């Protein structure tokens, strides 16, 4: 219950949660894996991974670049796990989200996938394509190896839909804060979602997309909402300091650590 | 959802939450089309006074020389564009234009899904917004020209291997953020509901107006109706209107590419593997991990990295099937309808009439009424042939 | 001859003694021909089934948008083969065939007419043999390999100017010596009697089907009827039926390539004189001397050296209108089109439509039902406009 | 009445005539002005004589490039009938038949046409594109000037035919040995023609097309025909000494010489 005990240590510490995103093996194994340490290291509170697939199709061109990259580097699905098996031995506590495309957990059975994901140590899943209404086999097989099923309560969302998602859901609500797709390029009055959510007993919100400043943050913690994710403008970073693997490091830490202090 | 999402075990609907009400909205706009006697006579005068309906069912005497095969041709080659591309495409923008939407997103990968969408939003007063794998954009420049002349905005897509896999994954990135006032003209008979079955019932025209047609020139139903798939389009298109009839043949044939044996082909319903993207669960080009991969053809049209669920269904319960075609083999059926004949072939569509000469030349004393649809026209490809 | 070989001081048989008895024979095959029902079915059939006919008349209402003139567009474009040629060589085809001859001789300048015979000979069994000038050859390379992969031989011509001229030349030496086993298959409604009759007779179908179909959307006649001239054919097929309807404006539009002014046009019914070659008394490209000159224009099919008798003898009379229209002005309406109405016009139609722009905008308070023939498909033209 | 007497001194003489053909201006109004006296000198009987024209749809590729070096030069119709003046102005009694196609005649006036030739003192003129159905007024313009309007007699010739030329033409009857082309390249039974046409009191018969050979000139004569015009056989050597221009004239000579022999 690694998102369960997270989430009443922050509230007690009357805090908002810091998730920042990135892509496994971008760069490259290796410095991912360094990245992943000091993303946790800088104040990080749990973490969205994402394994590279071909078709990113819900990502805009920062997290479409960092499949790519990782691509480069031959990353592989199987890679992924071992990396991940690698991060829990490292960090007991941290909660593990993955961000995954729906072929790739359907590839090898669906039931193999989440088998796969508790054997490792993951604690939640999010299938970037795969909506409430065709949730199912997921959700099931999720449930059935104690994986947090994660579901996108998007902005448009009708009673029907945060009543579905309240139900179903562990972990956290995905809580969008924009249409359109990945990206810290469009920044994005998320109150009566948040509200309903609560009432229906939902997983505790996590606001994501856009997410780029502290001040949004803050900002989405003092709406009602439980934390914040941020992936582009992580990734930005990465992108920006290929060519200096210690700056990189160096930067991560600055923008985690002044990202984290936002929600306090 | 008012229809059922599925054929069988395939279909659904993948698309991120997002999506989900523009795919309810479409859905309600089509039935409520359906049933609108004033949609389905302005769909009808498009179809009629504009694009060249109905058209030709053309009996190839000199091909079957010899043989005791009769065989016809669905002529789509003469429809408005050039392709079967253009029915669709009018009655998607029809669709478009009754939500009361004014923009036009459109996947291309040949970029006849592109110069099709491009005509009728001219024609209908519509913005169009068309997407192309760079990769495809170098490789199809007359496309891309008549694309523009003809109002269309063309959009280079880089990303992933800069072909069509990629061009459709930039249309659904678009419309997850401009949905509310632009519609998503997908190209093929393939993606997530009510897709398959909206680009089916809007290519119904050619099997209903081949039945009538050879149920006038012949007194009877063919033995079986041949056609390509790329997407699955043109094939459903086709087959549609003789489902019921259960006397009646249903065969699509898969592009061979170099062969089978060498993975350097587009047959993923008959040697592919299934999977879920693109908004659905169907066969797909795909690697040992999941990963999508690419669809290789002679015909640029026959690229479409995966096959509509609808086939997939189709194929499954035996009600029709599914062979392929090499490269040479399409080459072969193009030239010789050509010097026969003196119709140009797309090399979509000779993969097509290539099965028919195949049946044909192989059992030549077997009494046959074949109908084979020749989805669009060769003039495209005098070059590629040529070298 | 059965038939007045004249219209007025226009037409005549100017061909060598040797070639009179193959234009008696032809032209009596021809009278045969009409007045027999079989005949008749056969030519319909071809024309229906193989052709697409009947084409569609389509309404250009954002075209016309802020005046009051209704604009209709003959859809020749959506013929078999891209052009309304392809009526006329199924029926000379078939008379080839009724004269016991099995051979075909065809004379071509854009390719157009090349592509069409050598279409119509695969489909009829008949051994096709094309002439080109050589320099038409090198600049219509995509025409070339349709021809010859349609079975036809192509012969390029390097006498004379290497072009059209002096392809029909090489065509009548041939036939002078060969009109025993091979039919003539010339490209337009010019020339020496019966040809002039027989292309109309055999493109009559537009102009019969444009009244039909205008009655039936308007019920009224046209105020006028548009089309281009480069040699007869397209235009005399639409003005045919409507000769006798003398409420309905004919008018007739040559090339004016750069301008008249600057002598580099294709414009001698007009800006001609009158001479006789080409087994015909006609306006024609001439020097001064009586030298046979070329006839310019931004679009190849529109360079025909002369004009038809019957065009020549309706100016006369006044009966025809004949206007010019210069190479900008029919980039502009094929520009028009593209971007409006969708439909991606052949240089040499784009000329007729750039003049029906002109009456429109011109007088945008007057009425008008003005219709157009579209002749052609503008596929070919993407390059050319392009550069 | 050139051909008249001409016909007249060799019917007494029992000989046939040779009437060579060039284009006037081939390969230059100088060495054509030469080439035609060398004609005269070897023996040439009567001469036919064309003016070059842009569409020679009546001639094979010889004569036909006979009409390309002419056009190369610069030679124009006024030229023609300058250089036609002079030639009569030298030679008083020969033949002088010209070679024609429709346009050049109709040009400037049909009527002017013939009677340039009367002036320059042309004898006859053959409108190689206008059949006997439409010679009408070429025919008349002719003999209002005193101009043999030539007809063609084809193989084919049906009486309705024959019994046309025989009474519309005048000078000459040119009698077609062949189908097709004018053309030294494919060699030419015309015994009921010359017996028909005899018959009809025809002008005295001229076989052209095809005649290479001294051989075939001495058959035309003794099948009933007055005499051969031949053309692309000599056009041919000037073709074939263009480099020189002497050794052309001798040529011109040698072939003229051994062709007039053949018909006595
Ligand atoms: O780049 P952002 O800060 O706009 C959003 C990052 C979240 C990454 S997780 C995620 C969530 C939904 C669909 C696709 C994804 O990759
Ligand atoms: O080259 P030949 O010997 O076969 C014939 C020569 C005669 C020239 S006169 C002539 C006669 C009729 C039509 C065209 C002509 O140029
Ligand atoms: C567009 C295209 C196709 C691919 O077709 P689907 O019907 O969508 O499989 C096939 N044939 C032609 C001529 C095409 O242009
Ligand atoms: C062949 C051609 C012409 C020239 O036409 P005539 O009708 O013979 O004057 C005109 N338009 C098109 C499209 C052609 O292809
Ligand atoms: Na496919
Ligand atoms: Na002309």
């Amino acid at each position: 219950e690694r998102y369960e005990n997270l989430f009443a240590q922050l509230n007690d510490r009357r805090e908002g949660a810091f998730v920042p995103f990135v892509t496994l093996g971008d760069p490259g194994i290796e410095q991912s894996l360094k990245i992943i340490d000091t993303l946790i290291d800088a104040g990080a509170d749990a973490l969205e991974l994402g394994v590279p697939f071909s078709d990113p199709l819900a990502d805009g061109p920062t997290i479409q670049n960092a499949n790519l990259r990782a691509f480069a580097a031959g990353v592989t699905p199987a890679q992924c796990f071992e990396m991940l098996a690698l991060i829990r031995e490292k960090h007991p506590t941290i909660p593990i989200g993955l961000l995954m495309y729906a072929n790739l957990v359907f590839n090898n059975g669906i039931d193999a996938f989440y088998a796969r994901c508790e054997q490792v140590g993951v604690d939640s899943v999010l299938v970037a394509d795969v909506p409430v209404e065709e949730s199912a086999p997921f959700r099931q097989a999720a449930l059935r190896h104690n994986i947090a099923p994660i579901f996108i309560c998007p902005p448009n969302a009708d009673d029907d839909l945060l009543r579905q998602v309240a139900s179903y859901g562990r972990g956290y609500t995905y809580l969008l804060s924009r249409s359109g797709v990945t990206g810290a390029e469009n920044r994005g009055p998320l109150h009566h979602l948040i509200e309903k959510l609560k009432e229906y007993h939902a997983a505790p919100a996590l606001q994501g997309f856009g997410i780029s400043s502290p001040e949004q943050v803050s900002a989405a913690v003092r709406a009602g909402a439980a934390g914040a994710i941020s992936g582009s403008a992580i990734v930005k970073i990465i992108e920006k300091n290929l060519a200096s693997p210690k700056q990189m490091l160096a930067e991560l830490r600055s923008f985690v650590s002044a990202m984290k202090a936002a929600s306090r | 959802t008012l229809l059922n999402p599925y054929f069988g075990e395939f279909g659904g609907m993948y698309v991120p939450q997002i999506l989900m009400p523009a795919l309810n909205q479409l859905e309600e706009a089509f039935v409520r089309a359906q049933k609108d006697p004033e949609f389905q006579a302005q769909f009808a005068d498009l179809l009629k006074n504009y694009a060249g309906r109905p058209t030709a069912l053309t009996k190839c005497q000199n091909i079957t020389a010899g043989t005791r095969t009769t065989l016809y041709l669905k002529r789509e080659d003469l429809l408005h564009g050039g392709a079967h591309k253009t029915n669709q495409v009018l009655g998607q923008a029809l669709l478009a234009k009754r939500m009361g939407k004014s923009e036009i997103i459109a996947e291309t990968g040949a970029g006849q899904h592109g110069v099709a969408s491009a005509l009728a939003s001219a024609l209908l007063g519509l913005k169009c917004r068309i997407y192309m794998g760079a990769k495809d954009v170098e490789r199809q420049s007359p496309n891309v020209f008549r694309m523009r002349l003809m109002g269309a905005e063309v959009i280079p897509v880089h990303s992933g291997s800069a072909t069509l896999k990629d061009a459709c994954n930039e249309a659904l990135r678009d419309w997850s953020g401009s949905y509310e006032t632009a519609h998503y003209m997908l190209g093929t008979a393939a993606g997530p509901h009510p897709y398959p079955t909206i680009v089916r019932e809007f290519q119904r025209m050619i099997g209903e107006e081949t039945k009538a047609q050879i149920l006038d020139k012949e007194g009877r139903l063919p033995d079986a109706v041949i056609a390509c798939v790329g997407g699955g389009s043109n094939a459903i298109g086709m087959f549609a209107d003789f489902i019921n009839d259960t006397s009646v043949g249903l065969i699509g044939v898969e592009p061979g590419g170099h062969g089978i044996e060498t993975g350097e082909h587009g047959a993923p319903l008959k040697h592919g593997r299934v999977g879920i993207y693109f908004g659905m669960k169907a066969p797909m080009m795909q690697t040992a991990d999941g990963q999508i991969e690419e669809s290789y053809s002679i015909s640029a049209g026959l690229d479409f990295p995966s096959v509509g669920p609808q086939h997939a269904y189709l194929n499954s319960i035996g009600r029709a099937d599914y062979v392929s075609i090499t490269d040479d083999e399409a080459l072969e059926a193009f030239k010789t309808l050509c010097r026969h004949e003196g119709i140009i072939p797309a090399l979509e569509s000779s993969h097509a009439l290539a099965h028919a000469l195949k049946m044909m030349r192989e059992q030549p004393e077997k009494e046959q009424l074949l109908v084979v649809n020749l989805s669009g026209r060769g003039d495209k490809d005098i070059f590629t042939v040529h070298d």
